[PDB]
RNA sequence: CAACCAGGCUU
DNA sequence: AAGTAGTTATGCCGGTCA
DNA sequence: ACTACTT
């Protein structure tokens, strides 16, 4: 009865974008990103590869409430290096480590039988 | 609905309550179930063959 | 090749038994869920029915053929409802199927995903067929019938995934497992007497290298090398079910870059 | 009560597997805990699905109009 | 049971023995020795409150009635068959029970009160009251859709249909903490 | 041996036998 | 409604789905189980009217509650039993994680501290991020038993300026306890502070515990087989101890104490020497139970369970009892009809030598039914007659 | 509700991906909380759930009657006949991250009843609305439309 | 004791309340359709004129 | 940017009570026989066992605010060591006579140290890094 | 837009 | 000494009757 | 039950 649309996990609502930057005001050279109509799945991966470029000196993500599909990721970086950037790179590397791992299964499944 | 058809009433009293009545008998045992019984209100006045 | 390697172990047409080396947590788990929830099927959605003497009631059924696994190989090449600007559906949009049947038998007459008609034009793609691995070819028995009950429906199949539901989920159950010799210590056995004794040692335990006691803890151990094993409904082909899955995460990593940029403008 | 289409809770298909198991159980003289395993069925999630399902069905066929 | 120790070649034994059984097994098979035969042949007999007063019962036949010549470590503790009186045998104790009771799984092993609260429970429950229903036509009625029978059972569940007409679903249960929700 | 002594799950048998003919419901109708 | 607390104002949060959702910690006011409850909401219609409501009675100033002057809403269920965990010394957290715990407390000063461990792994200590929660000035100083400013068992507390220096935390120290980290917070910092404390304290922790997850089976209620056996045995000897003073009774060699009847007086004593042997029989098992066994694990924290708990299901459920009295000869001079005429041993006025794991008899059943029954008419009197009272 | 007065509502509901599981694949159907046993002590439940767990593995009635020779000592051989550790616990991954659990859990089926009483037959609101003749109150009754 | 001691009142509801680890202490986790019926009469003065329209 | 306490010391003995990856240690000095130590220790990052000869250092820097992860691949490293802690100085007692003992805590991890000529050395800071190489 | 009785649920 | 009337927890949710 | 006023 006053069960949300099940659509409203993946599908931004009329006037909503997936991120949204503001600057976290806490601490220097740092910001916080609010990716909308998404969970875990993309989130605690931002969150790794993003625990890898050694001139993030903080990276760390949440789920505000279950209910709602959509979390928060806060990057802090080394002076002169932004964020958006590390953010950009971090995901490149995702992209690139996955697009590798696509080929190799496929060659590796070609190579089979049955 | 088989369990319904199986049910024991009690007439009440005045001063109702004590025990006596309500508490599991002895001679209870294997007529009246000792665990099938409601919880409060008329406990152990109602009983289940 | 490059980054994260594959050995599939054994394998066949209902399960990619394999071992995912040199990747990290977040990205095998990543993988996993993305392979079990936003993987596009095609599944019946709207049922209308026409005529019904059955004694499972109308959305009983409905509830059914929804499941009844359904073609989606081109899947990826038929739009979403909600996208394609037809006034509801069309054949750019939606696969149309049909069932019908009479108890004309004197004995219990079954219907079965098979008697599922399409109608609708397929403008030629792999799609819509009901999926059958049943041994007899009828697979999913959906209702049964007795004297002269008929049953009248039409459906119109279309995209979606499981977030929005399962019955478009193409995975179904998916092994996963590392560190079969507890080295990292992410766990820690309850025991009455012995850790080992009482806790049975995994198949996995042997393609690892076993413990040996002297050595101190390996603290600087992360962890590479899984155990998966993603098995399959059909809708699409057990491999797809991974390919598609490391496409699908791919892609949305993707979009986090894109709309980065529509947000460089201003 | 038909067969439940699909396991609750993984997924896996088993709305076809009702008449086969039924048969591997009078015809092949089986017992539940093969005929199932005979089927795919390997973990309870499945399979607590089949050797459970009462098709009361069957008897509601029985009535009438 | 009626004990009688009418055994000129022994103790004191039931009535009852191994052919009077099989000879009824005989007849469940058939679907000609029914209850009233085992009351004829008087094999059992009918102990109302009053006259329950001065008899004496064993629980188990077996268990209460042969002699004594280890002990399963896992297995409970019973007293014993310290008596020669033994006129009557318990069918078996799970028959103190009334309907509702004996759904309760393992009930010998609650804490009393949990087991008249499933008492009262096992009614508010939802599964299959009849099998025509769907030509009934009572003020709100609630059928499960698809009702599977338990996996743990009660050899009494047999007579109260049970598996016949469930009342519930055997679900993957975990016992943690997780969400918090 | 239509006469030796009778374990467990003997009983059932002769319980099966009772049902048989009382039910569950006897009190209600004699 | 039993006393104002079971009144207080919130702030709405409208959300989906069809239930009123409410804040764990104020579960205790009410006196409210999800076990499907159901709660009444009233809507203020005046400037002035909620005026009384958000100054005069919101639950952050209802938090110290004078009916005791001591807090009335503490820390419980998964957070309190997780709070322990995530303090033992022997628990530690790498970095990755440590970061997002620290995201989680919506304060933070977006500091990281320094890990208590740098040397090989830079390691973090349970007790180190979970005092990120607890804001400055809070000082706070305990000692259980042992406890020796150095306490050896990690017992008592003493957090300083904020920072928890030692010992473990649980129910003593976050619970509704008197001396608490929250009576002591929502006195010195203020009730608003403090109301923001469950709220932190709980999501740090209720995260960690997500991650290391928490359970509980029958492999929790079986104690070490010759501890077991021992137990048999600490039975058996009280079982004769009992045996031996029922013949120096028939004899007549038992000198009446003075206001008894050698009846009475005889009961008196085998009473006592049951129960007497059922609480070894379990302080026995409690002992035998390692720290792993979650359902100690539980009662350490004390989240839930007891003593007596574990007795009755791992060592021996005890003597039941109606009226005081152990069971009666409702049956002329017997307890059941399976029982030969005047009849006192143990086996027969009602003492259940088994063990919930092992499985009550057709007799302890149906006696252990009679003392639970009792219970359950006083708690349907009880609950009446004290309802008058109250009004 | 189980079938040892354990009743329970439920709190939220999570998908495949979130809920927590176990190497094979097997997922949750609940998520019960471990502290609704100690002080409850029902032991009955955990039982239930130790022979469940076999008898659908072997695929032969569970017998929980009453007063039987059977024992947690003896099921359990059966279940470390299976393959899975002996008291029921298997090791489970934390969904969101993948990662192991620290603990291990207790697993296996249980029968569970769902009893009347759903919210959306209760959750009742009312501003301004019928008002009795005789008080001049308002009327008794949420299907009424009472407060 | 029945009318005036205490009464039924307009302004109300009431449904299954459970648990919620994601609330503050003093929040209330109020369900959409009973925020939707339930209302507070509110002045209109240039401080909210706006707002208040917007709802209106 | 200083060290305030040196000297090595021999395990006397090694607990670990109830503990799966810590062990309570205490040593005597290897010069004044006044100098005893009660130290915590993860035997999991660093073993031990009864009889050794370990180092122990204090001093107040490596040479604080916000912790950085590594990234000092090349930086100045006060480490030459195989085990750091960091943890705060709660209390100062008196022995008697002269024989001074400051407590110490990491996070969690406790210490108990004893002697007296660190007067001018061991401050009552919060500070505190303590070293151990061996 | 009611009385009266009866019954049931509030770990 | 016996009888009689008063009060007995909170709140929510199928059948007869002028 | 449990107390007070009547019988
Ligand atoms: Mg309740
Ligand atoms: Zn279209
Ligand atoms: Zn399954």
């Amino acid at each position: 009865m006053n069960a949300p649309d099940r659509f409203e996990l993946f599908l931004l609502g009329e006037g909503e974008s997936k991120l949204k930057i503001d600057p976290d005001t806490k601490a220097p050279n740092a910001v916080v990103i609010t990716f909308e109509k998404e969970d875990h799945t993309l989130g605690n991966l931002i969150r790794a590869e993003l625990l890898n470029d050694r001139k993030v000196l903080f990276a760390a993500y949440k789920v505000e409430h279950p209910f709602f599909a959509r979390f928060k990721l806060r990057i802090q970086t080394t002076e002169g290096y932004d964020p958006k950037d590390a953010l950009k790179n971090a995901c490149n590397s995702i992209i690139n480590k996955l697009g590798a791992l696509k080929t190799n299964f496929e060659t590796e499944w070609n190579l089979q039988t049955l | 609905t088989l369990s319904h058809l199986r049910r024991t009433n009690t007439p009440i009293g005045r001063d109702g309550k004590l025990a006596k009545p309500r508490q599991l008998h002895n001679t209870h045992w294997g007529l009246v179930c000792p665990a099938e019984t409601p919880e409060g209100q008329a406990c152990g006045l109602v009983k289940n063959l | 090749e490059e980054g994260p390697q594959v050995k599939i172990r054994e394998a066949s047409k209902d399960n990619v038994d394999f071992i995912l080396s040199n990747v990290d947590l977040a990205m095998a788990n990543s993988l996993r869920r993305v392979m079990i929830a936003e993987i596009p099927t095609l599944a019946i959605d709207s049922v209308e029915v026409e005529t019904n003497t059955t004694v499972l009631a109308d959305e009983f059924i409905a509830h059914r053929l929804g499941l009844i696994p359904l073609q989606s190989m081109d899947i990826e090449q038929l739009e979403y409802s909600r996208d394609c600007f037809c006034e509801d559906h069309c054949d750019k949009c939606s696969v149309v199927l049909t069932l019908q049947a009479f108890g004309e038998s004197e004995s219990t007459t079954n219907v079965y995903s098979k008697d599922l008609v399409i109608v609708s034009n397929l403008m030629g793609r792999n799609i819509g067929h009901p999926i059958i691995q049943d041994k007899e070819g009828n697979g999913v028995l959906i209702c049964k019938l007795r004297k002269g009950q008929e049953l009248k429906l039409t459906c119109v199949a279309k995209k979606g995934i499981a977030k929005e539901h399962a019955k478009w989920g193409p995975a179904a159950a998916i092994e996963f497992e590392y560190d079969p010799w507890n080295k990292l210590k992410h766990t820690d056995y309850w025991y009455e007497q012995d850790s080992a004794k009482e806790w049975p040692q995994s198949k996995n335990c042997e393609y690892e290298d076993p413990p040996n006691e002297g050595d101190p803890f390996d603290y600087k151990a992360q962890a590479d090398t899984f155990y998966m094993n993603v098995e399959s409904v059909g809708s699409i082909p057990v491999d797809q079910v991974v390919v598609r899955g490391i496409d699908t995460l791919q892609k949305k990593v993707a979009s986090i870059l894109l709309a980065l940029t529509q947000m460089d403008q201003d | 009560m038909i067969v439940p289409v699909r396991c609750f809770s993984c997924g896996k298909v088993v709305g076809d597997k009702w008449e086969s198991y039924l048969n591997l159980l009078q015809e092949d003289e089986l017992d539940e805990g093969t005929a199932l395993s005979r089927l795919g069925l390997k973990r309870y999630c499945c399979r607590r699905m089949i050797l459970t399902h009462v098709d009361l069905i069957e008897k509601f066929l029985r009535y009438n109009p | 049971f009626i004990v009688e120790d009418d055994e000129s070649l022994g103790h004191k034994e039931l009535k009852v023995r191994k052919g009077h059984i099989a000879k009824l097994m005989a007849t469940e098979y058939q679907d000609e020795y029914t209850w009233s035969s085992l009351l004829n042949e008087g094999l059992v007999e009918y102990i109302d409150a009053e006259e329950e007063e001065s008899i004496l019962i064993a629980m188990q036949p077996e268990d209460l009635e042969p002699a004594e010549a280890d002990v399963d470590p896992a297995k409970r503790i019973r007293v014993s068959h310290h008596a020669t009186t033994f006129t009557h045998c318990e069918i078996h104790p799970s028959m103190i029970l009334g309907v509702a009771a004996s759904i309760i799984p393992f009930p010998d092993h609650n804490q009393s009160p949990r087991n008249t609260y499933q008492s009262a429970m096992g009614k508010q429950a939802m599964g299959v009251f009849l099998t025509n229903y769907n030509v009934r036509m009572d003020t709100m009625a609630n059928i499960l859709y698809y009702p599977q029978k338990p996996l743990g059972t009660t050899r009494a569940m047999e007579y109260l249909k049970f598996r016949e007409l469930p009342a519930g679903q055997n679900a993957i249960v975990a016992i943690a903490c997780y969400s918090g929700y | 041996d239509e006469s030796a002594p009778i374990t467990a799950e003997d009983s059932w048998a002769v319980i099966s036998a009772f049902f048989r003919e009382k039910g569950l419901v006897s009190q209600q109708l004699d | 409604s039993l006393h104002k607390m079971s009144m207080m104002a919130h702030r709405v949060k409208v959300i989906p789905y069809s239930t009123f959702r409410l804040n764990l910690s104020v579960t205790s006011p009410y006196n409210a189980d999800f076990d499907g409850d159901e709660m009444n909401l009233h809507v203020p219609q005046s400037e002035e009217t909620r005026a009384e409501l958000s100054q005069l009675c919101a639950v952050p100033l209802q938090i110290v509650s004078p009916q005791s002057n001591k807090p009335c809403m503490g820390i419980v269920q998964d957070t309190l039993c997780g709070i322990r965990k995530l303090t033992l010394r022997d628990t530690f957290i790498e970095l990755d994680q440590v970061l997002n715990m620290l995201y989680w407390v919506p304060d933070w000063d977006g500091v990281i501290p320094t890990p208590a461990i740098i040397k090989p792994k830079p390691l973090w200590s349970g007790k180190q991020i979970l005092s990120v929660a607890i804001p400055n000035g809070i000082h706070l100083q305990r000692f259980d038993e042992g406890t020796t400013l150095l306490s050896p068992k990690d017992n008592g507390m003493l957090i300083i300026d904020g920072q928890i220096i030692f010992g473990v935390v649980e129910k003593k120290t976050v619970g509704s306890s008197n001396g608490g980290l929250i009576h002591v917070v929502t006195r010195e910092k203020g009730p608003q502070v403090c109301a923001k404390l469950f709220g932190n304290i709980q999501k740090v922790v209720n995260f960690w515990l997500l991650h290391n997850g928490f359970s509980t089976g029958i492999g929790d209620t079986i104690a070490d087989g010759p501890t077991m056996r021992e137990i048999t045995e600490t039975i058996a000897e009280a079982k004769k101890k009992v045996l031996d003073v029922t013949k120096e009774a028939q004899a007549n060699l038992l000198t009446a104490k003075h206001g008894m009847t050698l009846r009475e007086s005889f009961e008196d004593n085998v009473v006592r020497f049951l129960n007497e042997a059922r609480d070894k029989a379990g302080r026995l098992a409690e002992v035998n139970l390692k720290d792993l066994n979650n359902v100690k694990q539980m009662v350490m924290a004390g989240s839930k369970g007891s003593f007596i708990n574990i007795a009755q299901m791992s060592a021996c459920v005890g003597q039941q009892s109606v009226e005081g009295k152990r069971i009666a000869f409702g049956f002329v001079d017997r307890t059941l009809p399976h029982f030969s005429k005047d009849d006192y041993s143990p086996e027969s006025k009602g003492f259940v030598e088994n063990s919930y794991l092992r499985g009550l008899t057709p007799q302890e059943f149906f006696f252990h039914a009679m003392g639970g029954r009792e219970g359950l008419i006083d708690t349907a009197v009880k609950t009446a007659e004290t309802g008058y009272i109250q009004r | 509700a189980s079938r040892h007065g354990q009743k329970g509502t439920i709190g939220i509901t999570y998908r495949r991906e979130d809920m927590p599981f176990t190497a094979e694949g097997i997922v949750p159907d609940l998520i019960i909380n471990p502290h609704a046993i100690p002080s409850r002590m029902t032991v009955a439940h955990l039982i239930e759930c130790l022979l469940s767990k076999v008898a659908a593995l072997s695929g032969n009635e569970g017998d929980a009657s009453p007063f039987t020779d059977i024992t947690v000592e003896g099921i359990s051989k059966l279940l470390r006949e299976h393959g899975y550790q002996s008291r029921g616990f298997e090791v489970m991954y934390n969904g969101h991250t993948g990662k192991k659990l620290m603990a291990q859990i207790f697993f296996g089926p249980t029968y569970y009843q769902r009893l009347r009483h759903m919210v959306d037959d209760k959750i009742h609101a009312r501003a301004r609305g019928p008002m009795q003749v005789l008080t001049r109150q308002p009327v008794e009754g949420r299907s009424r439309d009472g407060g | 004791r029945g009318n005036l001691m205490g009464k039924r009142v307009d302004f109300s509801a009431r449904t299954v309340i459970s648990g919620d680890p994601n609330l503050e202490l003093d929040q209330v986790g109020v369900p959409k359709s009973i925020a939707k019926t339930l209302t507070y009469p509110e002045v209109v003065t240039p401080y909210n004129i706006d707002r208040l329209t917007q709802l209106v | 940017s200083n060290t305030l306490f040196d000297d090595i010391f021999q395990v006397s003995e090694v607990d670990p009570g109830r503990y799966n990856k810590v062990c309570r240690i205490e040593a005597a000095s290897t010069t004044q026989d006044q100098c005893k130590l009660t130290l915590d220790i993860n035997v999991e990052l660093f073993p031990v066992a009864a009889q050794d000869s370990l180092t122990v250092t204090i001093a107040s820097s490596l040479n604080t605010r916000s912790w950085r992860p590594p990234q000092a691949g090349d930086r100045s490293l006060a480490d030459d060591y195989d085990y750091v802690m960091y943890g705060t100085a709660y209390k100062f007692e008196e022995v008697s006579k002269d024989l001074i003992a400051v407590y110490y805590s990491f996070g969690g991890l406790l210490m108990r140290l004893e002697g007296n000529y660190r007067n001018l050395n061991n401050l009552k800071q919060e500070n505190a890094y303590l070293l151990i190489r061996r």
